[PDB]
């Protein structure tokens, strides 16, 4: 980690 | 054996063009290989897995997929409808908790409990695992990360979703195991994907469904949906003999489509798995 899992996505 | 309106990723993976639906496998299906997923664990319960899934370990209060990500994961590696090895074996182990967060100490701890914990289970035709995490460099998450990849373990770490030279992230940057970059539908390299020299392979990440929590499905985009593509293809490659732990990845990459992929970086490979199924 440190990376994803949000879930409301960066595009 | 073919699956008709197969997820595009699948059917992806068995074609030498875009636009096609059917998924072609061998009928083996990765049955005998096992696949750890390192992630925020997996939904073991869901139907799609068929009774083939078990958590092994948790380093949190419960061994419960919280979030989703290590389901969905779990589930283009190997579940019936969405897996690319359609009868292998999973293996749980939550290192991430259910922010999808975790401290790069877990991490390691996770990593070298399956070097261990393989010697344990009964997986005649080899062991993968699948690593869709990472963060900033860091020379001990590599070294756990080679570690894992020398023990006998075939390792797959997703390159990033930073759009940035994957040099500078962990376990990305390990040269030893495979780092997958994403590519979507239309053979581009998916817009947030990491690149640079250190990448081995690219496999489909943008818009991949997959299994979910709650025993549902959803469509995710990430360098962490193109990994399981990789680790489910070396799984699969493994049961079929074509391969070993040691040499899936260069065996996937000498096999893969070559040069189909649009904006890729010069000095990035040009390279998408592929399963050179004929039946
Ligand atoms: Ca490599």
């Amino acid at each position: 980690k440190l990376k994803l899992l949000v879930v409301i996505r960066l595009k | 054996a073919a699956q008709t309106n197969a997820p595009w990723g699948l059917a992806r993976i068995s074609s030498t063009s875009p636009g096609t639906s059917t998924y072609y496998y061998d009928e083996s299906a990765g049955q005998g290989s096992c696949v750890y997923v390192i992630d925020t664990g997996i939904e073991a319960s869901h139907p799609e897995f068929e009774g083939r899934a078990q958590m092994v370990k948790t380093y949190y209060y419960s061994s419960r997929d919280g979030n989703g990500h290590g389901t969905h994961c779990a589930g283009t590696v190997g579940s019936r409808t969405y897996g690319v090895a359609k009868k292998t074996q999973l293996f749980g182990v939550k290192v991430l908790d259910d922010n999808g967060s975790g401290q790069y100490s877990t991490i390691i701890a996770g990593m070298d409990f399956v070097a261990s914990d393989k010697n344990n289970r009964n997986c005649p035709k080899g062991v993968v695992a699948s690593l869709s995490l990472g963060g900033g460099y860091s020379s001990s998450v590599n070294s756990a990360a080679a570690r894992l990849q020398s023990s006998g373990v075939m390792v797959a770490v997703a390159a990033g979703n930073n759009n940035a030279d994957a040099r500078n992230y962990s376990p990305a940057s390990e040269p030893s195991v495979c780092t997958v970059g994403a590519s979507d539908r239309y053979d581009r390299r998916s817009s947030f994907s990491n690149y640079g020299s250190v990448l081995d392979i690219f496999g489909p990440g943008t818009d991949i469904l997959s299994t979910w929590i709650g025993g549902s499905t959803r469509s995710i985009s990430g360098t962490s949906m193109a990994t399981p593509h990789v680790a489910g293809l070396a799984a699969y490659l493994m049961t079929l003999g074509k391969t070993t732990a040691a040499s899936a990845c260069r065996y996937i990459a000498d096999t893969a489509n070559k040069g189909d992929l649009s904006n890729i970086p010069f000095g990035t490979v040009n390279l998408l798995a592929y399963n050179n199924y004929q039946a």
